């Protein structure tokens, strides 16, 4: 069991299922607690997480959190799923909402998990700010590339998919 | 199960 | 008859004349679709301009529109009116609604035309972000100088004004 | 007494003290107006500074104010007290929201006074466009150490203070 | 320069591009005021004309607003576009809204430019009323027709067409 | 004592002096009821008249109310202040409201009590209804002249004022 | 079969059996569609008539239908149960909501179907309508006189009534 | 059934 | 007292 | 003409004929404002009186009005009608609302006119502030006994009325 | 039984029983009706008692009932239970809600039964009120102490208790 | 550190300062709490004070506080600013909102510090009040004379101002 | 002219 | 049964 | 520049 | 600073 | 007609 | 004076 870990999730169709994140790393980090981009609210109850988190992190419910206080509150801070948006508006020191709120204040403690549209991925000015977080130590992974079902299309094509557990402890940890 | 626009 | 042409049309005062562009570019596309920033629907009743385009995207109406299906649908992208925010925001690769999501996605079948004050765009913040977007393939009109009505006074000065059709067209199909 | 002078306001903790500046200022300057970033209304009755400032300038109850106009009217412009997300959005040339877009049109009469935590202000993208501000003639005030009340514990401890106001009316007129 | 004119926009789908008459007319008249039916809000914001013309009358701001003083401020009063609808009810001395109530009162400067489909022209009642409003020294422009944008097919067709300026200010002024 | 009389009172300035026709018409019929048209509640509140006259006709509060049922109820129907718009709309037949829609169908029980502006007045649509409507038995009464306060400016000058309960009575009872 | 056929329901209280002429019609005519006056939603649940006719136009869920469309889509316009107040509007050219829109724009495919109270039948003003909309070519049914129950007294006394459907098919297509 | 009111 | 616009 | 005048008028069924003051007193004075409590806003649209009265103080429209200038700027404030309510605040010092804080504030220019049933008027405490209100130098009228219309029977008979424009004058003069 | 009995009901936590009394009451008068306090809605659904009291007198769905008629319709007044607040504003003549002013004018059939805890009814200016009350032949009855539930310390020590059946019977009676 | 303290802030232009007091009086009392009265909530965000003070008492967001709970939780109570309408209230024993409820019950443990115009403070009944507050041993502190800074003109005048936290302490601890 | 409850 | 705060 | 349905 | 009216 | 603020 | 999280 490791320090208190924060989930920042974003607007990525995967957040869906964000709550198997939190129950696999549940049972590794003391606490595991979970703040949303309001955007994402538009694919999810957020409400619910509230069954399998530590704690539920809502601006809307208290638009006066505490940013120091949650940053101070963990030992990991982790973007996942993190979109292109909210990682160029950190990459930019951004912050008009909670989410990029904690992450500016948290730069010291954050994991990105990047995930998008391998097309998405090839923008030039993303790219240019994924490099920039990188050589300032925020850490970010490197996308997985395998089989991926395309709600587009509805077929399993190749493109960027969800960093399996291992990996996100792996990243984490080391 | 991954997903993608 | 070319393509399908999609217009984002964002919080220029000039948005309110969008319909004569509409009405000119589906002379020559097949498809001549349309998409508004959150702002701009302050200056104009978007709702009329389903009498003029084949499509009005509106993602309040549905906040789970595909972005990744919108850019393939259509061969070009125009950013008209751009206002110095989306123009700023397109380089910095923020998406934080969804006309510059698509503008992120599509970032290769992108046109831009900046309108603003000659003072905004002066501006050098805006310049060094013009210069990111041309480096890096996307294309920038420049902005036209003419008598411009300025509703500070009603007086015809000199200043930006916006695209003929003749140069919008030249500009995307040349 | 020297000419108009604007306050952009925005979401510090420390705005809900903006009255005292206002009615210091108002003593040097024949008129002193205000202007709040969204966030801030989340801190305070932003109508009660009608009462002390000459104008209050509101983009919800007027959607349509024409920043070229506020930015014309004055002879200085104080973002004050500045917020990290403020201060990056105008050193990117982002504007989604009245304060940010008088900031963009108004970069010549621009004077900044940043405040946060001192952990927040060790953010290397703030530094970074803290420095690009700087290097294209915007000014930047640098932040006071001092002893300051935290909210957290409710006890003092050194941090970023407030500039007092023989300070500010200094950067601003010298 | 002469007196001042007040435009009463009905619900044409030409209403849209009221903004460019407004420009145009207060190069020849000291105020140029807009007041609209109730309907035409559904095709445009009326919110930014204010940023054309002198006064806006908006009679859900203020629903006691004084239809003899209107009509005294005006020299010149013109339904433009004028609906087939707003036609029929000032020729019946229907009014039952301001713009219809202000064309009750002041039909001694009433100038009314008909726009609509060439089959709505030719209703019967309409014609009739036409005639009468005619006979009773209500000014009636005859629509001119030309090469006009159908919205259903998004093709040019012959039918009624909005009048020029020049034809407007001779029509009015001679 | 009378039969039961009904006040149609529609939206002229002088429907916020309706209470002192109530109060003088109750010591001549059995039962004096009121009926308002949808724009004069924006004179006056209409529920305080229920304090006043035997029953209150409201479409809002009960949108099936039988127009048969009251006109059946009363021998006498009453339009006052009768505004030159409801003048028109009985004078043609329409009834897009409760009141006129008693009207039309209390034609034979109608005194028309008429109130406005002497420039209204000399509308040539509206006296033709006032003689259609004085042709086809409705009786009309002729509009008193004399010092009216005009409210244009604080001034009592000559024009149309309201009718004097004596005249009320030998009108409706003669 | 014939061609399409639209019903244009008015506030009748006659109208809460607008379903039987519906399932009648269909078995005639290709397309049954219907379209209501505001008033009549008073008197039904419009919802419920899109499970029998084939279209349902709704100017509240679509403000910004094409009157011309919806004419042109048809060879027969029937008003029914036509009220005293629309066959008035209809005479006079006056179209503020939809539904007299369309019978302005489609005189020419109008068949209109009188139901009210016969004292209201006898209104002179309704009287002079009717004879202006015949000696203008726009089919007015003779009511029928016979056994209906009259709401106001429970009792089955003689009255207009309702037309049955052989009478509605021989007007209409002979 | 016709009504009447 | 009576009144007019 | 004497100097400016405000009346505060309470919650008395009389407060609906307020609008005969309004316009008697402005013969007699400079200007005439108008305040209201909040319960006297059920027995009139108090918006219609800004057609009367030079201004309008509204609590709810400007919850932040400041006594102390309304209070200076008027050379009397007469609580007309005056209910026993208000008088019995007035009396205690007891100001929520912002006509009883002007009555505070003024107490030195306040002329009070009681209105009210004879049987409220006979309210041992009522009149115990009443002698309390006039051996402070306040100006209490004596109600006038009279006929008068009972609401409940809407018959005449002897009760407390209001005070004639002479009454009124010469209280408020001498 | 005799004659109609009004409850006057406030906000002591001891109304949630008021139901208990209504039925009791109800066995020896006529009629036993209630009115309430604004702030005792905070504790019970008053809607309730209409099954048990004859009538109820609600405020919000009647802002206009006249006092004075309530009055005379009862021989017998009672506040009960009696707050502290209602207490000293009968005393002080002080009547902004219905219930208070239906006790200042119907003084001379009150009977207050006072209920609070001892602190409370240790104020002296609440006792200077009850001294006052009295000796203006306002009935208040003395509190009965003995053994009540405290809900702040779940412990049944000795307080103010509210009257049983008898008293309440026996004051109102004798 | 001394007990826990109560602020009951009402509506005086000087509470928008109270965040002062809280901070200051925080170094010498266990606790700092603090209610609002409802009017005073047009001048301040409430909400902020959270962060300041150990506890918000709202009764909005809960309407059922006990008061009692309340008193007793606390060793002082201060009144601050106290504005001349709640400082009428207490001494009347008028309690009807939750801080009013709070002085009444706590009256042992009350210090009032009044804030308000001069002129307001000349007024006859409030003194009495003060008087009478003060000869039933509730603290009341004698308003300090100095530069205060007038809003009705932007200038430094004499006149009552706030306390100093020198003062409030030596008032409350001795 | 009066009213009264 | 009484009640008290 | 014109329109029509 | 303190404030008035 | 183009525009500018 | 200064206030900070
Ligand atoms: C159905 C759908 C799925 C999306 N999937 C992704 C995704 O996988 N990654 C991404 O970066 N954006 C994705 N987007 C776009 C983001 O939601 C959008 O850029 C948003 O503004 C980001 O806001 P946030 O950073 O506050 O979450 C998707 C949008 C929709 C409607
Ligand atoms: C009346 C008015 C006219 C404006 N005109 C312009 C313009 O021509 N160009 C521009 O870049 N911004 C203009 N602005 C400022 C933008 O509306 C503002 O920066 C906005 O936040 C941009 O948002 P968007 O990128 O979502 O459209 C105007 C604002 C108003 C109120
Ligand atoms: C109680 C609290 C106090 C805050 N204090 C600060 C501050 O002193 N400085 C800062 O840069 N952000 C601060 N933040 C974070 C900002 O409010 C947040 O980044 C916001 O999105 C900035 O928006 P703005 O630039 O529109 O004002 C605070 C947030 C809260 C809830
Ligand atoms: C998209 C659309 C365009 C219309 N165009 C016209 C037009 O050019 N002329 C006209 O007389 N009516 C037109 N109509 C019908 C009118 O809007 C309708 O008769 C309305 O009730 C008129 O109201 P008004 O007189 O208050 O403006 C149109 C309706 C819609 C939905
Ligand atoms: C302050 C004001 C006073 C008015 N006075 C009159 C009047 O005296 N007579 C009249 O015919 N119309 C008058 N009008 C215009 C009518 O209110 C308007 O024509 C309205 O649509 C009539 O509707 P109604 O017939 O449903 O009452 C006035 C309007 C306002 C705002
Ligand atoms: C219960 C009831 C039944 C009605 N029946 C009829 C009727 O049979 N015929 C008619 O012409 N009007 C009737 N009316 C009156 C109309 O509904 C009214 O004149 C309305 O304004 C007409 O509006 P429309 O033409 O938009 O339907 C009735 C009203 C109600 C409340
Ligand atoms: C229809 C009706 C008429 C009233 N007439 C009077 C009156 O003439 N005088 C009075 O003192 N109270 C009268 N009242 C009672 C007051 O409205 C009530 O005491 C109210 O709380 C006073 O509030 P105010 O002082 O804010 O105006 C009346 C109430 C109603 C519903
Ligand atoms: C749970 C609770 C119980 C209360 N109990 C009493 C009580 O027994 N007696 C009392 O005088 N006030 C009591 N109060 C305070 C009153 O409700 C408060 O003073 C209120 O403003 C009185 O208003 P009213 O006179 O309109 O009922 C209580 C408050 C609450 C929240
Ligand atoms: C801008 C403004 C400032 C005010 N300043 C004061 C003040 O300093 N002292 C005071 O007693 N009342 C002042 N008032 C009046 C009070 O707000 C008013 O009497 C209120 O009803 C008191 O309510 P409370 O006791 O619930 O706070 C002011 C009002 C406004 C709008």
């Amino acid at each position: 069991m490791y320090g208190k870990l924060l989930i920042c999730a974003t607007a990525s169709i995967n957040v869906i299922n964000i709550n198997h994140y939190i129950v696999e790393l549940k049972q590794h980090f003391d606490e595991v607690n979970i703040l949303f981009s309001p955007s994402s609210k538009n694919f999810i109850n957020t409400d619910v997480l509230k069954l399998f988190c530590d704690n539920l992190y809502d601006e809307i419910k208290d638009p006066l959190l505490n940013n120091i206080n949650i940053v101070e509150n963990h030992e990991y801070i982790l973007v996942l799923p993190a979109s292109a948006n909210t990682i160029n508006k950190i990459a930019n020191g951004i912050c008009d909402n909670l989410l990029t709120t904690v992450c500016l204040t948290g730069y010291q403690k954050l994991f990105i998990f990047p995930n998008m549209n391998i097309r998405m991925w090839g923008n030039p000015f993303l790219q240019k700010n994924i490099d920039l977080l990188k050589n300032n130590d925020v850490k970010v992974y490197s996308p997985d590339m395998n089989k991926s079902f395309e709600i587009s299309s509805g077929r399993y094509k190749n493109n960027i998919t969800m960093p399996n557990i291992e990996n996100v402890l792996n990243f984490v940890l080391n | 199960d991954s997903y993608t626009c």
